[PDB]
C-alpha cells in the first residue's frame, strides 16, 4: 500500500513516495532538450547568431 | 499459445527470480532495456518468448511476472538498476511495514490489503494469455511474508482459477544450518496451506546448495548470487520443451500427471548436472553416461535428504543439447542393474525422459562453464519423509513451553490453530510411512 | 583514529608498494569472493569459448 | 552486492548475435 | 517509510544525543550548516527516516531535547553540529529535578510535560508511517530516570502497537557518584518492564575497561565513552537505511529475541575495536570479528556472559561478505560452546548481512544478546537497596511530595520478582 | 579396448610414478602438457574428445609436499586436477596411522574415483599399484586399499610392484613391526607382487652404468623400463603376445606361493655399449646373472618354479629357443623337479625407448625377466629375526597400540610369516 | 599446513627466541619489517608454517613473549628484528620471580597464567591445523623453569594429541652463576619429564667448550651462543619448510627416537663449524660431514657420548647430494664404532635429505641423538641437590610459599628412578 501525495515531501532522489514518476518527468524534460538541440531550433543559438 | 505466469513473493523469492529473468533474457536474446537487438527483420521465430514475454505491439517485450513484497527496499533495488526499463512499473507492488518474520502479520493483519491489488494484476496477465500452462510462485517459507502472503495466493487463486496447475519452489529451512530463530513456527503453518493448494512442489534448501558449490564448483566462499544462478537454471531447463523443439516434447501438464500417484504425495526434490567450473571441466568429455551417473549421486541432490533412505516412487529426467536417444536408454539400463538405488514395489517402470535440441545458455561473469549437454532430475522419493519429521521434531521443543507465542496471538491469530497444524504433519507422515510399505 | 582506519577527513590510507612474486603467490593462493579460484592450468593458448564435448 | 553482481554484469554485447535451434555407369 | 522520532532527557541523555548525531551526519554526509554534500547516491535514498524536510532543501533532525534545566541545552547547542536541532524543539524547564525521583515524575515533570507532549505528538503525525521511538537517557539522576520514564508510559498509552526502545545506562557499584543512586533506579525499572518494548543496559564501568585494556587510551572522557554507544546506537538501525542481503527492521529484532513478555532486557557490544598502534598487525576477516564479538570483555556491560546462559543472540554484519561464511562461523561458536547455550531452542543466533560498513572500516559488527547473566546487576542493586531502605535513609525527600512508602514496597517486589522468573529459566531444563 | 589402472600410493609410489609416466608419455609422443603434437595408447590413456590426453592414475598421499610438487611442476596440466587426493597430517612411519585412525576419512574418496575411473574403461585387465612398505601410509593406506577393491570388484587381477627394505641398508627403525604386517593384508589380497629393495639397484647402478653416486631418481628411471618392457605386449605388435591375465596362470604354482622378484637386462651406459655387439645369446645370460638381480637375493641358494621372459626389439624365435637350450644344459641353475617346462617367452617388436637427461645406453634388444624361485624365503627369514629381536622387548609397541591398534594383531602377523616360510620349505624339497 | 606456534619465557628464552627470529626472518627473506624482499619462489610455499599474513602484505611471527620483569622485553623491543612481532603478544608481570620456582610457579605464575592462556588459545585456534609446540626456556631461573612448566602442563591438558618441543638449558656446575639451581632444576625436571614430548638439553659449558675450540675465535659472548643454539633449531625443522628426497616432520622423528615414553632427553650438534682462518682450507664432504656430527667435543651438551651407547640417533642432511652416500656413510659408522651401539635394535639411524642448504653453504646437518650417556647430567644435579636439601639450606625460602618437603622427596625420587631405569638398558642385553 505504497501510498502517494503524502504531504510534505522531499526531491526525487529519496524514494518517500510518487518518486518515479517525478524522475521520469525529470527525465523527459532532459529528453524534449535533446530533440531541441538535434534540429536547430534553439533560442540560445539564435542570440549568439544574431 | 503456451505462457506461464511466474508470482514473485517475499525475498527469497524475488532475488531467487531476480537472476531467473536475467537468464531467460539472454536464452532468447533480449537486451535488458526490453527491446530486440535487431529491429523487426524476418529472422525471429515466433511463440519462443511467448512462453514469458508479451508483445508490446511495436518494439519491446513485457516479462509475464509480478513483484509482490510488504517492503520496499528489495523492490526499489530493481526499479533503480538497469532493470528498471524492463518490467511493467505497476507489476512491482510494495507496501509500506514489513511482516517481520511473523506469520500472522502476512496472513491476518497486512495480507489482507494487498492480495486485492495482486489478484487484481493477475487477472489482467492472464486476459492477454491465450493458451496459459500454469502459474510458478517462488517463496521461502521460513518468514514472514514469504509464508503469509504465499498462503494468501494459494487459497484465492484456487478458486478464482480452479483446475490450472501450480508449481511451488519453495525453500525450506536447513536441518542445523539457519538464519531465523522462530522458523519452524511458521514453516509448520505454511506447510498446510501449501499441501491442499499446489500440485507440485519442489525442494530448495540451501545448505544443499552450499555443498556442490564447495565440492563441484571449487567455491569456498559463495554469496546468495552464486546460488540464485543454479535454481534459474534448473526452471530453465524444465521450461525448455514448452520453447524448443526436441525429440521428445513434455508440456508441464505431462509432468504432476506422472509424478503424483497420490493427490497428498506431490513433494519432490531436485537435482542437476553437469555442474562443474571452467578450470577442470575441460579436460572430462561428458558424456551422456557418466552425467546421469552423477545425477543420482546422493551428494548432488539439491535438498538435505539421503536418498538411500527411502525408495524410489517415479523419477524425471529431461536432457537438453545433443544427446542420442539410444544412448539415454543404454544409461538407464545400467541404473536399474545398480544394486544401490532401489524402487518401491508396485511402480515397475519410473522413468520419464525428455529431449531438447537447445544447448544450456552461459551467462557472462558466472561461474559455471557451458557445455553441450545437461540433464536435470525431478525425482519423487519416500526418503522426502525425514525432512518433515526434523521439522516436527523442532517445532515440539520449543511448543511445549510456548515460547514466542504472544506474537502470534496478539495479531489475531487463535491459540489453537497450532495444533490443527501439527496433525497434518503427522497424518502426512502416516501416508508417506503406509505408501512405502510392500504388497 | 581508533574507529576510523580510512577517512580522516583529508588522508586516505596508502597505496603500498611490494614485490610482484608475493602478489602471483597471493592470487594463486587466496581463496577470492564469487569466483571459486584458479587452479594453475592458464595455458592462455586455448580458445575462449570453444566448449569440450 | 547486487549492483555489483546483477545490475552491471551484461554489457550490450552477448545479444548480438543470437541464433537458437530453428522449427554406377561400369557398363 | 517507517521512519523513527528520538527523543533525549537528561544531562547524561543529552550528551549521548549530541555524538550520535554527529556519527549520523557524518554517515549521511550532513554538514553543520544542514546542506548535503554526500558523495554516493545510497547516502541519500533513505534519508526521511532521521531527518526533515524543509524550505531551502536543508535537513533538521526529528529529535526532541526534554528537560529541566537550561544549562545542559546551552552547552549541547553551542557545540558542533548543534545548529541542525530545530530551535523550537528547545523544551526546559526552570527548576530542576535534583536527582529525586519524586521531583522528576510528580511535581515538576507532570506540569511540563504537557508542552513536551504537543511538540512529539506533531512529529508523529507528520511522518508517513511511524516505526517506533528511541529513549536515551540515565537510571541514576532525577530529570533522567523520572520524567525520562513518564514520558514513556504516556507515549506507550497513545502509541499502543509501536515499538518502544531505550538506550538506558544503569549505575554501577564501582563507579558511583550520587548517593541515591539505588532508590530512582529501582523505581525506573519497575516503570520500563511495563512499557518498554526493548530496552539496552551500559556500565560505565564497562566503557572504562574497554577503553583502558583494549584501546590501550592512556586518558578516557566523557567525549570517548559517548562515541562508543554512539557507534552501537547507528549499527542496530543500520540495515534500516542501506542495501542488505537480509534486511532487518527493528520488528524483526523484537520478534527474534524476546520469547517471554516480560524478558526485554539486552546487552549490546560492538566489533572490530583495535588500538591506533596496533591496527596494521590484525587481519579483517569474518573469523577474527566473531572471536572479538562472544569476547566477555568487549561486553558495554559489567554482568559476565559466562556466569549464565544465553537466551537468544543476535549478530548485524556491515560490509561486502559471503553468506557461507557467515553461517558456518554462526554454527561452530554455537556447538564449541553448547554449554553456554540454552538447550530448549534450537540455533538461538540470528544473523544478518548489510552492504555498507560505517565510513573509515571495511567492516564491522554489532551484537546484541539476551543472556541471563543480567541478573546480577539487579541482584546488587537491590542488595544496595534494600539496606538503604530498611533504616528510611533519605526517604523525607521522596516522601515529602505525595508519595508515600507503600510505592517502595511494591517496587522492591517487583524487581525481585523478575530476578525470580528471569533466573528459573537458567535453570530449566526439556 | 583394452586398458589398466594404475595406482600410486605414498612418496615412493608417486616417485615412482613421476618418472614411470614421463616414460609413458615419451614413449607415446604425448607432451607434457597433454597434446599430440601433428590408438595404442588407449592402454595408457584416454581422450578428452578434441585434443589432449588424460591418463588413467590417481595420486594418493596425506603429506601435501609431493603432490603439491606435482601441481606446481612441468606435468601440472596432465593429469586430472581432482585425482591428486591429497590429505593434511601424515602417517610418520606408523603403520596404525594409516590404518585404523586417517586414512578412513580419505580412503572414501579414493574408491568414488576408482570407481568413476573403472566406469570409463570397458575392457579392465587389472590394476597396477605402486607403494613403499616399510613406510606408515604406504603399508597402511597400501592395504586397505587393497582390501576394499578386492571385495568391491572380485576376479580382476591386481599387480603389485613394491619395495621392501634392504637387509642392511635402510633408513627408518621401526621398519620391520610395519614391514610385517602389511605382508600380511596383501599376500590374501595380491595376485602378483614383485620385490624391488633398494640396495639391489644401487649396486647395478654402480658396476653396470659407472656411476659413482647414484640417487633416487636413477633407481626409479630402471623401474620405468621394467614396466614398461612388461605391458608392452598389451600396446605394441609382436610376434608372441602375452597379456596380463597370462602372467598368474604361468608363473603361480599355489594361491599362496606369488611373491617374485624381476631382472632386467641389457643395463650399460653408452661409453661403452659399443664397443660390444650385445647379441641375443648373451643377454639372456646376463639375465641370469645374480649379480644383475633386481632383489638383494642369492637365487643360486634355491631352485627355479616358473620364468617368463619379455623380448622386445628384433629378437629372432629360432635365436631365443636356442639360448634357453643352453640355460637349460647350465649346471649351475636348477629347476625343481616337477617342473619340466619352465619358460614363457613373448616377442616384441617395439625397440626400447630412451629418455633424454638420462644415464642408460640404447640397444637394439632388451630383455625384463619375471622368476618365482624358492630363494625368495630368505628375506622373510631375515625380516622376521629384526622384528623378533625388537619384539623380545618390545620397543615402539606404545606408538602402534595408541592409535587404535590391538595388541594382539602383532602376534597373528608374526604366525602367518612362519606359515609362508613353512610352505616354500615344504614345497622346494623333491617328491 | 601443519604450522606450529612458538612461546618463549624468561631471560634465557626471550634472548634464544630473539635471534631464533632473525634467523628464520632472514632464510625466508623477510626483513625487519616484515616486508617481503627474497629472490626465490620456494621461500613463499611453506613460509605459513611460522608467520601470519597481515593487511597490506606484512608477515608477523605467531609468538608469545613472556616474563615477570618487563625489562628484557623492553630491551628486545628496540632492538633489530625487534618490530615483527604483535605487541598484544607481550605478557608481563610487575613484581618478578626472582629466581623462585615457588613464586614463579604458584603464586605470581598462578595469577598471570590466563592472559597467557588466552593469547596462546587463540593463536592455536587461528591455525588451520596444528602441528605442535615448541618452548625455548632455562631449567635454572624462577620464572623460566616455573611459568613454561605450568604453561607446558596447561597445554598438554587442553591438546593431549599434539605434539611438543622444549629446548632446555640445563644448569652446569662446571659453570654456575645461580646457587639455588640444584632445586628448581629438580622441581622443572620432575613436571617436565612427565608432559614434554621432546627434550633437547643445552649446557653453557658445551657452548663454551665448542666457541673456544672448534671456532677457535677470542672472545664470544651470548650473541653467539644465542647464534649456534638458533642454527640448530632451524636446521631441526628445515624438512618441515623446504622439499626433499625424503620427508620428515616432528612426529616421525618423535617415532624414530623414542622407543620408551620416559625416554625423550636428547642431545643435539651442528656440523659443518670450523675456524675462520681455516674456511678456504676445507673440503666439505659427506664423510668430513658425518665425522664432524659423531665428534664427541661437537656436541652441545656436557655428557661425553663415548661413556654411554647410543640408542637411537637421527641426522637431517641439508643440500643436493646422492642418497646413496648418506646410506653408505651412515652404515659405515656404525659398523665401525658397533661398540658404543646398542646390539638389541639393528640399524638405529635414520637420515632425512632436504634440498634446500643454509643460506652460504653447501653442506650442512642437524645430529639429534638419544644417547644413554645423558645420566651424568641427572645423577651430578641429584647430587648437588641432595648435598643441599640434607642440610635444608634455602629451604623455608621456598616453603613459605605452600610448597613442602614431600614435593621435594617425590621429585628427587623421581628424578632417580629416571636415572636408574635409563641406565638399566646400557646393561640390558639379547
Ligand atoms: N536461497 C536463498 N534463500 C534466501 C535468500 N534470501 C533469503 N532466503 C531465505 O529466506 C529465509 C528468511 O526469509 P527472508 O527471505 O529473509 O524474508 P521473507 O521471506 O521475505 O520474510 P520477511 O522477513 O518477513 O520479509 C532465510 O532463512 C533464508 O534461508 C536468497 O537470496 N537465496
Ligand atoms: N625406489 C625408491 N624408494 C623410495 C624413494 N623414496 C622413498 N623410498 C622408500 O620409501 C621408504 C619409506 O617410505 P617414505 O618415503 O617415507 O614414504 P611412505 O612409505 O609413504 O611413508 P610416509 O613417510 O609416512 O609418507 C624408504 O625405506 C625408501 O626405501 C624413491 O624415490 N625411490
Ligand atoms: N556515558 C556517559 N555517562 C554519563 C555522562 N554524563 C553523566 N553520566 C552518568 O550519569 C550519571 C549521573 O546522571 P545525571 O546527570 O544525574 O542524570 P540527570 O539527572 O538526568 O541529568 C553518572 O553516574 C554518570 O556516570 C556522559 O557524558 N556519558
Ligand atoms: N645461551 C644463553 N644463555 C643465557 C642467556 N642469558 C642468560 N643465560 C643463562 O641463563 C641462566 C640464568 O637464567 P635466569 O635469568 O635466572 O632465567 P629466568 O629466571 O627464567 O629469567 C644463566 O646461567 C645463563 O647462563 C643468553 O642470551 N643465551
Ligand atoms: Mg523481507
Ligand atoms: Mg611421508
Amino acid at each position: 500500500m505504497h501510498n502517494y501525495n503524502v504531504d510534505r515531501k522531499y526531491q526525487y532522489n529519496c524514494r518517500i513516495g510518487n518518486w518515479s514518476e517525478e524522475w521520469e518527468l525529470d527525465e523527459y524534460k532532459m529528453k524534449e532538450y535533446l530533440k531541441n538541440k538535434e534540429k536547430q531550433k534553439l533560442v540560445s543559438t539564435d542570440k549568439e547568431d544574431r | 499459445m503456451r505462457e506461464v505466469i511466474s508470482i514473485h513473493v517475499g525475498q527469497g523469492g524475488i532475488q531467487v527470480g531476480n537472476a531467473c529473468w536475467e537468464l531467460f533474457c539472454l536464452e532468447h536474446g533480449i537486451q535488458p532495456d526490453g527491446q530486440m537487438p535487431s529491429d523487426r527483420t524476418i529472422g525471429g521465430g515466433d511463440d519462443a518468448f511467448n512462453t514469458f514475454f508479451s508483445e508490446t505491439g511495436a518494439g519491446k517485450h513485457v516479462p509475464r511476472a509480478v513483484f509482490l513484497d510488504l517492503e520496499p527496499t528489495v523492490i526499489d533495488e530493481v526499479r533503480t538498476g538497469t532493470y528498471r526499463q524492463l518490467f511493467h512499473p505497476e507489476q512491482l507492488i510494495s507496501g509500506k511495514e514489513d511482516a517481520a518474520n511473523n506469520f500472522a502479520r502476512g496472513h491476518y493483519t497486512i495480507g489482507k490489503e494487498i492480495v486485492d491489488l495482486c489478484l487484481d494484476r493477475i487477472r489482467k496477465l492472464a486476459d492477454n494469455c491465450t493458451g496459459l500452462q500454469g502459474f510458478l510462485v517462488f517463496n521461502s517459507v521460513g518468514g514472514g511474508t514469504g509464508s503469509g502472503l504465499g498462503s494468501l495466493l494459494l487459497e484465492r487463486l484456487s478458486v478464482d482459477y480452479g483446475k490450472k496447475s501450480k508449481l511451488g519452489f519453495t525453500i525450506y529451512p536447513s536441518p542445523q544450518v539457519s538464519t531465523a530463530v522462530v522458523e519452524p513456527y511458521n514453516s509448520i503453518l505454511s506447510t498446510h496451506s501449501l499441501l491442499e493448494h499446489t500440485d507440485v512442489a519442489v525442494m530448495l534448501d540451501n545448505e544443499a546448495i552450499y555443498d556442490i558449490c564447495r565440492r563441484n564448483l571449487d567455491i569456498e566462499r559463495p554469496t546468495y548470487t552464486n546460488l540464485n544462478r543454479l535454481i534459474a537454471q534448473v526452471i530453465s531447463s524444465l521450461t525448455a520443451s514448452l520453447r524448443f523443439d526436441g525429440a521428445l516434447n513434455v508440456d508441464i501438464t505431462e509432468f504432476q500427471t506422472n509424478l503424483v500417484p497420490y493427490p497428498r504425495i506431490h513433494f519432490m526434490l531436485s537435482s542437476y548436472a553437469p555442474i562443474i567450473s571452467a578450470e577442470k571441466a575441460y579436460h572430462e568429455q561428458l558424456s551422456v553416461a557418466e552425467i546421469t551417473n552423477s545425477a543420482f549421486e546422493p551428494a548432488n541432490m539439491m535438498a538435505k535428504c539421503d536418498p538411500r533412505h527411502g525408495k524410489y516412487m517415479a523419477c524425471s529426467m529431461m536432457y537438453r543439447g545433443d544427446v542420442v536417444p539410444k544412448d539415454v536408454n543404454a544409461s538407464i539400463a545400467t541404473i536399474k542393474t545398480k544394486r544401490t538405488i532401489q524402487f518401491v514395489d508396485w511402480c515397475p517402470t519410473g522413468f520419464k525422459v525428455g529431449i531438447n535440441y537447445q544447448p544450456p545458455t552461459v551467462v557472462p561473469g558466472g561461474d559455471l562453464a557451458k557445455v553441450m549437454r545437461a540433464v536435470c532430475m525431478i525425482s519423487n522419493s519416500t526418503a522426502i519423509a525425514e525432512v518433515f519429521s526434523r521439522l516436527d521434531h523442532k517445532f515440539d521443543l520449543m511448543y511445549a513451553k510456548r515460547a514466542f507465542v504472544h506474537w502470534y496471538v496478539g495479531e489475531g491469530m487463535e491459540e489453537g490453530e497450532f495444533s490443527e497444524a501439527r496433525e497434518d504433519l503427522a497424518a502426512l507422515e502416516k501416508d508417506y510411512e503406509e505408501v512405502g510399505i510392500e504388497t | 583514529y581508533c574507529l576510523n582506519q580510512e577517512a580522516l577527513q583529508d588522508q586516505f590510507p596508502k597505496t603500498t608498494i611490494v614485490q610482484k612474486k608475493q602478489e602471483d603467490f597471493r592470487n594463486f593462493k587466496e581463496d577470492h569472493l564469487g569466483l571459486p579460484k584458479n587452479l594453475g592450468q592458464t595455458n592462455a593458448k586455448n580458445n575462449p569459448d570453444m566448449v569440450f564435448g | 552486492v547486487y549492483k555489483v553482481d546483477v545490475s552491471n554484469a551484461v554489457q550490450p554485447k552477448d545479444y548480438q548475435n543470437h541464433t537458437h535451434v530453428k522449427k554406377p555407369n561400369n557398363e | 517509510m517507517r521512519e523513527i522520532v528520538h527523543i533525549q532527557g537528561g544531562q547524561c541523555g543529552n550528551q549521548i544525543g549530541a555524538k550520535f548525531w554527529e556519527v549520523i551526519s557524518d554517515e549521511h554526509g550532513i554538514d553543520p550548516t544542514g546542506t548535503y554534500h554526500g558523495d554516493s547516491d545510497l547516502q541519500l535514498e533513505r534519508i526521511n527516516v532521521y531527518y526533515n524536510e524543509a524550505t531551502g532543501g536543508r535537513y533538521v533532525p526529528r529529535a526532541i531535547l526534554m528537560d529541566l534545566e537550561p544549562g545542559t541545552m546551552d552547552s549541547v547547542r553551542a557545540g558542533p553540529f548543534g545548529q541542525l536541532f530545530r530551535p523550537d524543539n528547545f523544551v526546559f524547564g526552570q527548576t530542576g529535578a535534583g536527582n529525586n525521583w519524586a521531583k522528576g515524575h510528580y511535581t515538576e515533570g507532570a506540569e511540563l510535560i504537557d508542552s513536551v507532549l504537543d511538540v512529539v505528538r506533531k512529529e508523529a503525525e507528520g511522518c508517513d508511517c511511524l516505526q517506533g521511538f528511541q529513549i536515551t537517557h540515565s537510571l541514576g539522576g532525577g530529570t533522567g530516570s523520572g520524567m525520562g520514564t513518564l514520558l514513556i508510559s504516556k507515549v506507550r498509552e497513545e502509541y499502543p502497537d509501536r515499538i518502544m526502545e531505550t538506550f538506558s545506562v544503569v549505575p554501577s557499584p564501582k563507579v558511583s557518584d550520587t548517593v541515591v543512586e539505588p532508590y530512582n533506579a529501582t523505581l525506573s525499572v519497575h516503570q520500563l518492564v511495563e512499557n518498554a518494548d526493548e530496552c539496552m543496559v551500559i556500565d560505565n564501568e564497562a566503557l572504562y575497561d574497554i577503553c583502558f585494556r583494549t584501546l590501550k587510551l592512556t586518558t578516557p572522557t566523557y567525549g570517548d565513552l559517548n562515541h562508543l554507544v554512539s557507534a552501537a546506537m547507528s549499527g542496530v538501525t543500520c540495515c534500516l537505511r542501506f542495501p542488505g542481503q537480509l534486511n532487518s527492521d527493528l520488528r524483526k529484532l523484537a520478534v527474534n529475541l524476546i520469547p517471554f513478555p516480560r524478558l526485554h532486557f539486552f546487552m549490546i557490544g560492538f566489533a572490530p575495536l583495535t588500538s591506533r598502534g596496533s591496527q596494521q598487525y590484525r587481519a579483517l576477516t569474518v573469523p577474527e570479528l566473531t572471536q572479538q564479538m562472544f569476547d566477555a570483555k568487549n561486553m558495554m556491560c559489567a554482568a559476565d556472559p559466562r556466569h549464565g546462559r544465553y537466551l537468544t543472540a543476535s549478530a548485524l554484519f556491515r560490509g561486502r561478505m559471503s553468506t557461507k561464511e557467515v553461517d558456518e562461523q554462526m554454527l561452530n561458536v554455537q556447538n564449541k560452546n553448547s554449554s553456554y547455550f540454552v538447550e530448549w531452542i534450537p540455533n538461538n543466533i540470528k544473523s544478518s548481512i548489510c552492504d555498507i560498513p560505517p565510513k573509515g572500516l571495511k567492516m564491522a559488527v554489532t551484537f546484541v544478546g539476551n543472556s541471563t547473566a543480567i541478573q546480577e546487576m539487579f541482584k546488587r542493586v537491590a542488595e544496595q537497596f534494600t539496606a538503604m531502605f530498611r533504616r528510611k535513609a533519605f526517604l523525607h525527600w521522596y516522601t515529602g511530595e505525595g508519595m508515600d512508602e507503600m510505592e517502595f514496597t511494591e517496587a522492591e517486589s517487583n524487581m525481585n520478582d523478575l530476578v525470580s522468573e528471569y533466573q528459573q529459566y537458567q535453570d530449566a531444563t526439556a
